[PDB]
């Protein structure tokens, strides 16, 4: 059968994503945490603009 | 029917002829402001009695009243200025007012008025709910706010009418309020014909284009009573144009009387045709729960059209009392005043598009909080 | 027929008929009766 | 400010005045939906309707029957896997269904697609027509009685032929106990669910049917009146 | 990451019996509901039996009413399927089957050629020798 | 020999889970605990767009924040002036069974596609001044469902043959294939840098592509179901998922895993559309219950109901600036919404 080949390229696909760097979730967590904090005044949706800036009256 | 002002002019012409018929050439014994006897001319001792005269109404002439007329020129009289002593109490024969039919002409009223109350109150609740929400525009929906506007208007004409020439002067504003209360009944009954005639079409003829019929029908059911009044009017000012509408002037009633009895027959058929039509698709869909759907149905789809009008539809006008009278007032009085209550109540309240808008504004409301 | 257009009819015609009455009444009565 | 903003106002209008000139024309029209296996017969309908009515993707065929458009469209070049694009076509007047019932093989096959189908929550709406596809087929098949259908629907042997079964001037009463059977059993996945929502409309047809078009057309109409009683409440 | 693998087959004698087992993971076992499809040698895959959420509907193929029983226990997050009374016709790799969207009741890709929730399957082979 | 490989692959398998374990030292639920919780949000609709006639499936917001076009099943492509309401363009489809629209970064194409497998591009501003058909493009075999603009003369398309594509405006052949996918492609959205680009299929799986090689770099398989909606955090370190099984998740590139799920207990019904705002502190998941969902994005919770809408929502879509939201749904009619002071 033909199955071989698609074993074959799942193999290589398995082995290419295990040789990847990978970082602790701590450090994941900080920087969302970080980046949502430092925009959130910038954010019209977080922080409501008011009506005078705001285009839609 | 001849009223008061025809009794007086009757009264003057009389009037007149006695004073030309006055200069004849005994002792005539002439009387006048009786407006009975002219007719002596002389022969004291004796008279003759003129059988209960033809030319005032409401008398039975068939009887006969005596008097006298003397030698010397006197009458019998005990109290002195009673003169021309009469009979005329033996021909008369019609008396002791009765009261029954004022009593059932308040009774209708009241029940028709308070119908009328209600069926007004919940078409106004219905039109505002239908106007409120922006999902419940549809050409159903606007044609059935068409009939309740109907409804209403003639509701409220009817309570207008119900002031303008029955409380307690010119005639402009009794004959504008009944023109305007047949209009308006008149253009009730064609909505309603109206309603089953865009059932039929929209089920049988359509297939197709249904929102483009929607300026037709209404045209139809507007213009044409507003074309059929004034027809009315214009015949009424120009044949007679005596006293007030109130009052019926012969075959003119039929100008407007055949054509709203005519939408009753079409209405009908359009039922009988629909009804057919359920029963069909119900027998084809696929038991004795097709009876008892078949009667809901039904029993839903009559107050919408013509029908309870074929119970008296054909019955021609009859007298104030009788049995025959009495039953068919009260029938009509009672239904055709409570339609609009109970139209109101199927098509709205229980509608399910408007419950459903209704309880998700309601959880809106709540969830708002 | 339409049984409110015959109620008008009927009502107008009881309250002339009404007037009438009183009318012709009053006056037989003035005229005759009181002499009975 | 405004006389910049009016030739914007004038071209939204115009764009109104478009959309609604269209909205009469695509109302107009039925949108159905043709659905089946790669045995049943669809390319002989599609073909006998397109001829006496007027990587590709699906296909689309256009046929007026009693001056009213109806529109009618293929799955073509699409994959097996249907869960994911059949919700759009849960707009559609009605979906015509192709069943082949003179291979007794791949008949359960169509059996599990009709039942799902009929039970998907996006499609349960709309009505589904069922076109039973090669008749003379099935009907010579059963009369040599080479094959047999018992083998694969043992209820069959218990299996009676209904009261109101009209049949063919002249067949087989073995044919009538044949078709009848797989009516019966279509039926019975149909009423199995859905309270009067959407409704199953059995049609007996063969490959060189002319009447196929006339019966797709009496069945709309039928859903279209249907439809409209049910927004009446009055069924 | 879901995942299916099912147990049990080998060659049976005709006439015997057998008790295929799968073991779901990765998802809520008990808000899914299974199917069951056998694909014979040189034939495509075909439906065979199916179960509700909680058990309450069960359905068999005609070729297979009252002979098979299938059932499910939430506790052990397994799938039992009862195979007796085999014919050596019923040969074939049988697999366990997943619906795409729970809380559903209409269950559409089981049959298809392709699909991402069916488990590797067990070969089950019905010889006399 | 294939067992041989099957096992060989078996064991590859749990060396990444070994290794995703290795990283996980808190869930990010635990360290979000002292931050200030957002709160209940008040949205309105502003702006209400009608006018399609059929279902609408799919929308998409210009870089500019102005205009934004509409795809609905009729066959009509709308563009809509969300400030003052007017209908600048409306485009005749070739074909009505449309899926999905995008809007090119400069404003000047518009491109389309659907059941048809045929990715219709239209260009806006012409010499000439009218709305034609610039560029079809074919050799999908099954229905288009996503497509993206990277520039004026690069396309990004998702489609259900399991498998993308980068396609060459001018040249209009495939540039890269990328395959590795096992069920349908649902949705694809581009990182901000224009670098690397995720898509969901129907396989409880996403796929992290290379648009430069057209290689798989990262493999997420957290969800349950088929994932219908997928979109990047605006950092461009990590993307959220929608799927059918009513939940929703959080991935990160660099922790090559998920952080946390959102989902609650009165949610039976999968998510259609998601996406994050400007700050990306609020994520925006539509749900098929008839309205849509505001989820925090660090602590999880609910932050409002966007409800209004009488037929499941399709799409969704946050403007570049975050000043509104406008959703579409299957009942032809597009709410904007927007906050207040
Ligand atoms: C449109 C916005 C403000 C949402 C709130 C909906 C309000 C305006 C609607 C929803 C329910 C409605 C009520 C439903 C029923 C009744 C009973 C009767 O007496 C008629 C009016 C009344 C009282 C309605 C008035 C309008 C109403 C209160
Ligand atoms: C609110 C809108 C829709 C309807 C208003 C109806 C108006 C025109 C009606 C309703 C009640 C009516 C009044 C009712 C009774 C009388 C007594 C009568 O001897 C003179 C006219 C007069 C004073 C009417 C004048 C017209 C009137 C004010
Ligand atoms: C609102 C609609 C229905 C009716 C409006 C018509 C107006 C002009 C009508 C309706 C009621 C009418 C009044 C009703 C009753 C009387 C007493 C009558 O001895 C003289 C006319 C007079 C004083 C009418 C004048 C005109 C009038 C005010
Ligand atoms: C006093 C009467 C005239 C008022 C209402 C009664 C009439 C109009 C109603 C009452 C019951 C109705 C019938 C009920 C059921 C059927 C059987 C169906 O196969 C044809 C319609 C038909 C025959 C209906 C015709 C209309 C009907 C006869
Ligand atoms: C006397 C004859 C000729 C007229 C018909 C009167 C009787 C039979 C009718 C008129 C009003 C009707 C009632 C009106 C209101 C309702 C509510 C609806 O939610 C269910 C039935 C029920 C409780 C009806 C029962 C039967 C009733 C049908
Ligand atoms: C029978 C003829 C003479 C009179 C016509 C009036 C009858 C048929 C009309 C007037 C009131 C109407 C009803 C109003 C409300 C309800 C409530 C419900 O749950 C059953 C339907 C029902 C009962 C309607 C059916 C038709 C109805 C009963
Ligand atoms: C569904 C309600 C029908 C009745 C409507 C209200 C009328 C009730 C009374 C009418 C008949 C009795 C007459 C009352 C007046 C009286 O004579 O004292
Ligand atoms: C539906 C809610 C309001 C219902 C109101 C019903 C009564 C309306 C007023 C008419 C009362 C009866 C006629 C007058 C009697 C009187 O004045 O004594
Ligand atoms: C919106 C609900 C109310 C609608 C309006 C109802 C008006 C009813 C008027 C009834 C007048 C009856 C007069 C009888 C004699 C009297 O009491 O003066
Ligand atoms: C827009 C809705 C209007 C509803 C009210 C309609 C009133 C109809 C006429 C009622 C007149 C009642 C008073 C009569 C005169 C009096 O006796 O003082
Ligand atoms: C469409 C409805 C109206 C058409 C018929 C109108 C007829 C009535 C007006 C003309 C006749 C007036 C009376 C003339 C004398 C007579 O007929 O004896
Ligand atoms: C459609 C217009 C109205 C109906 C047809 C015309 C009716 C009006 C003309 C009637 C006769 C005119 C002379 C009347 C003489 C009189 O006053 O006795
Ligand atoms: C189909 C609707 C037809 C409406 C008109 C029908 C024919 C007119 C009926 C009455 C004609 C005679 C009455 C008027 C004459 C008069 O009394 O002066
Ligand atoms: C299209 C269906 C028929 C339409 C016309 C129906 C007319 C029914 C009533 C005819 C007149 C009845 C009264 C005659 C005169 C009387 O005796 O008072
Ligand atoms: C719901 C049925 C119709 C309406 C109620 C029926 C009323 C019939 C009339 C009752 C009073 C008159 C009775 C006969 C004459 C009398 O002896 O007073
Ligand atoms: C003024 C008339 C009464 C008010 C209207 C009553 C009907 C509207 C609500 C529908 C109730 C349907 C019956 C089942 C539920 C219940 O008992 O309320
Ligand atoms: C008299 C005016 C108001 C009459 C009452 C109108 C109430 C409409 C909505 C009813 C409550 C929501 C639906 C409950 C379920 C049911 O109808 O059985």
């Amino acid at each position: 059968t033909a199955s071989i080949a698609q074993a074959r390229k799942l193999v290589e696909q398995l082995k290419m994503e295990a040789n990847i760097d990978r970082i602790k979730v701590s450090k994941a967590a900080a920087d969302l945490m970080a980046y949502c904090e430092a925009h959130a005044k910038e954010d019209p949706l977080l922080t409501p603009v008011p009506a005078s800036e705001n285009p839609f009256r | 029917v001849m009223t008061k002002e025809e009794q007086i002019f009757l009264l003057h012409r009389a009037q007149a002829q006695c004073e030309k018929r006055l200069k004849e050439v005994g002792r005539p014994c002439l009387p006048e402001w009786d407006h009975i006897l002219c007719w002596p001319l002389g022969a004291p001792g004796e008279v003759v009695a003129v059988p209960c005269p033809d030319y005032i109404y409401d008398f039975n002439h068939k009887g006969h009243a005596y008097r006298r007329c003397d030698r010397n020129g006197s009458w019998e009289l005990v109290p002195g200025h009673n003169r021309t002593w009469a009979n005329y109490s033996e021909c008369v024969k019609f008396l002791t007012n009765e009261t029954r039919e004022r009593e059932v002409f308040d009774r209708l009223a009241m029940i028709y008025t308070v119908g009328y109350s209600v069926s007004l109150a919940s078409l106004t609740v219905a039109v505002l709910i239908l106007a409120y929400f922006r999902r419940l525009h549809c050409t159903r929906n606007y044609i059935h706010m068409h009939l309740f506007l109907s409804f209403m208007l003639r509701a409220v004409s009817i309570f207008v009418k119900d002031a303008v020439l029955y409380s307690g002067a010119g005639y402009a504003g009794c004959r504008v309020a009944v023109t305007f209360f047949l209009y308006f009944l008149a253009t009730n009954y064609y909505w309603i014909l109206v309603e089953g005639l865009y059932l039929h079409s929209l089920i049988f003829m359509a297939f197709f284009s249904e929102k483009k019929y929607l300026w037709g029908f209404t045209v139809f059911g507007w213009g044409l009573p507003a074309v059929f009044v004034a027809v009315w009017v214009s015949v009424r000012a120009t044949l007679a144009n005596t006293g007030c509408w109130d009052l019926s002037s012969g075959n003119k009633k039929w100008i407007i009387q055949v054509p709203i009895l005519a939408s009753i027959v079409l209405n009908f058929i359009l039922f009988i045709n629909i009804v057919r039509v359920l029963a069909t698709k119900l027998r084809e869909t696929n038991t004795r729960q097709q009876y008892r759907k078949l009667l809901k149905s039904t029993l839903v789809l009559m107050p919408l059209f013509g029908v309870h009008y074929i119970v008296f539809m054909a019955t021609p006008y009859t007298e104030v009392s009788g049995t025959l009278w009495q039953v068919q007032m009260h029938y009509e009085m009672l239904f055709n005043s409570f339609q609009g209550f109970f139209v109101a109540i199927i098509y709205c309240f229980c509608n399910g598009e408007v419950q459903a808008e209704i309880k998700k504004s309601w959880s809106r409301w709540t969830l708002a909080l | 027929a339409v049984s409110e257009h015959q109620l008008l009819h009927d009502k107008g015609k009881s309250i002339q008929d009404l007037r009438r009455r009183f009318f012709l009444h009053h006056l037989i009565a003035e005229i005759h009766t009181a002499e009975i | 400010l405004s006389a910049e903003d009016k030739a914007a106002v004038e071209r939204s209008k115009m764009i109104e005045k478009q959309l609604q000139k269209d909205k009469q024309v695509y109302r107009a029209t039925h949108r159905l939906l043709l659905l089946g296996a790669d045995n049943s017969g669809k390319s002989t309908i599609v073909k006998q309707m397109r001829i006496y009515h007027v990587t590709s993707g699906i296909f689309e065929t256009k046929f007026q029957v009693d001056k009213v458009n109806f529109h009618m469209f293929d799955v073509g070049a699409q994959r097996d896997e249907r869960r994911k694009w059949i919700q759009c076509f849960n707009d559609v007047t009605a979906i015509i269904f192709v069943v082949d019932s003179s291979d007794y093989n791949r008949l359960q096959e169509a059996l599990n697609d009709f039942k799902s189908i009929w039970n998907n929550r996006w499609l349960r709406t709309i009505s589904v027509i069922l076109f039973l596809n090669k008749q003379d087929l099935l009907a010579e098949k059963v009369l040599a009685g080479k094959s047999k259908i018992e083998d694969y629907f043992p209820e069959f042997a218990r299996y009676t032929t209904p009261e109101d079964a009209t049949p063919e001037p002249g067949e087989d009463p073995r044919v009538t106990r044949a078709k009848y059977f797989i009516r019966d059993e279509f039926l019975r996945i149909s009423t199995a669910s859905g309270d009067g929502r959407h409704y199953c409309y059995p049609h007996f047809t063969c490959s060189v049917d002319t009447e196929n078009a006339r019966r797709i057309f009496n069945d709309c109409r039928d859903i279209i009146q249907r439809m409209h009683l049910r927004q009446y409440e009055l069924l | 990451q879901v995942q299916l693998q099912e147990s049990g087959g080998g060659l049976v004698q005709p006439g015997g019996s057998l008790r295929l087992s799968c073991a779901a993971s990765g998802f809520t076992f008990s808000n899914y509901k299974m199917n069951w499809v056998r694909q014979a040698p040189g034939k495509g895959l075909e439906w065979v039996s199916d179960i509700s959420q909680s058990g309450a509907s069960i359905s068999y193929t005609g070729s297979v009413k009252g002979r098979f029983t299938i059932s499910r226990d939430n506790a052990k997050n397994t799938l039992y399927l009862q195979m007796n009374s085999l014919k050596p016709e019923d040969t074939a790799v049988y697999y366990c089957a997943r619906c795409p969207a729970p809380f559903t009741r209409d269950c559409f890709d089981v049959t298809s050629t392709t699909y991402a929730y069916r488990g590797q399957g067990t070969q089950v082979t019905v010889s006399s020798h | 020999e294939l067992d041989q490989l099957r096992q060989e692959a078996e064991q590859l398998k749990n060396q990444i889970r070994d290794a995703r374990k290795a990283c996980a030292d808190a869930t990010l639920s635990q360290i979000t605990n002292n931050i200030d919780p957002v709160g209940r949000i008040q949205m309105r609709t502003r702006r209400t767009l009608r006018g399609h006639l059929a279902k609408i499936y799919a929308m998409h917001w210009g870089t500019d924040s102005r205009l934004l076009v509409s795809a609905s099943q009729d066959g009509k492509l709308i563009i809509w002036d969300s400030y003052t309401t007017n209908k600048v363009h409306a485009i005749p489809l070739r074909s009505s069974w449309v899926m999905t629209c995008a809007y090119a970064p400069s404003g000047n194409y518009v491109a389309c596609g659907g059941l048809d497998n045929i990715c219709s591009i239209y260009n806006l501003k012409t010499r000439e001044g009218n709305v034609r058909v610039s560029r079809e493009l074919a050799g999908h075999t099954g229905y288009l469902s996503c497509c993206r603009f990277l520039d004026d003369n690069q396309i990004v398309t998702s489609s259900g043959d399991t498998t993308c594509a980068l396609w060459d405006i001018e040249t209009g052949q495939q540039t890269t294939t990328f395959t590795g996918h096992t069920g349908d492609v649902m949705s694809l959205s581009l990182a901000p840098d224009t670098r690397l680009f995720v898509s969901g299929a129907c396989d409880a799986s996403a796929k992290l592509w290379d648009v430069r090689e057209g290689m798989c770099r990262q493999t997420f398989t957290g969800h349950e179901s088929d994932i219908n909606a997928i979109c990047f955090f605006p950092n461009g370190n990590a993307f959220a998922t929608g799927s059918d099984d009513a939940t929703c998740r959080l991935f990160d590139l660099r922790a090559d895993q998920e952080l946390m799920t959102y989902s609650h207990d009165n949610i039976i019904c999968g998510i259609t559309s998601v996406s994050f705002s400007k700050s990306g502190r609020l994520l925006l998941a539509g749900y098929d219950d008839f309205n849509c969902n505001v989820w925090d994005a660090l602590k999880a919770d609910r932050a409002g109901v966007l409800a209004g809408h009488d037929n499941r929502v399709s799409c969704l879509g946050v403007t570049d600036d975050g000043m509104a939201v406008a959703t579409g749904s299957w009942d032809s009619f597009l709410k904007i919404w927007n906050g207040s002071s």
